[PDB]
């Protein structure tokens, strides 16, 4: 079974902590989801007529 | 109208010089003056404002 061969278990770890916790991650971190546009129709400070 | 037919002396005549001597007190208002300067105060007001706005 070459899963048991130990000599190579280093040449497997590495990479894949390297894809796994560096690139994967900022590959996410990159794909941003903004907020949806919300046009606000009620926003009108007026002060009270003056009077 | 009464010069002939008030008999009486002089009432009719007295009468009507102190009515023609009689002078009505036309009274001033003494009001207005105010209301002027309350508007111009006002107009200074609504001036700035609508400068602001």
């Amino acid at each position: 079974m070459p899963q048991l061969n130990t000599t190579v278990w280093p040449t497997m770890i590495t990479p894949m902590l390297l894809t796994l916790f560096l690139i994967t991650q900022l590959k996410m971190l990159n794909t941003n989801y903004h907020l949806p546009p919300s046009p606000k129709p009620m926003k009108m400070k007026n002060y009270n007529k003056p009077w | 109208y009464y010069k002939a037919n008030v008999a009486k002396a002089g009432l009719v005549d007295d009468f009507e010089k102190k009515f023609n001597a009689l002078k009505v007190p036309v009274p001033e208002d003494k009001y207005t003056a105010q209301v002027d300067a309350e508007e111009k105060e006002d107009v200074k007001s609504c001036a700035e404002w609508v400068s602001l706005s």
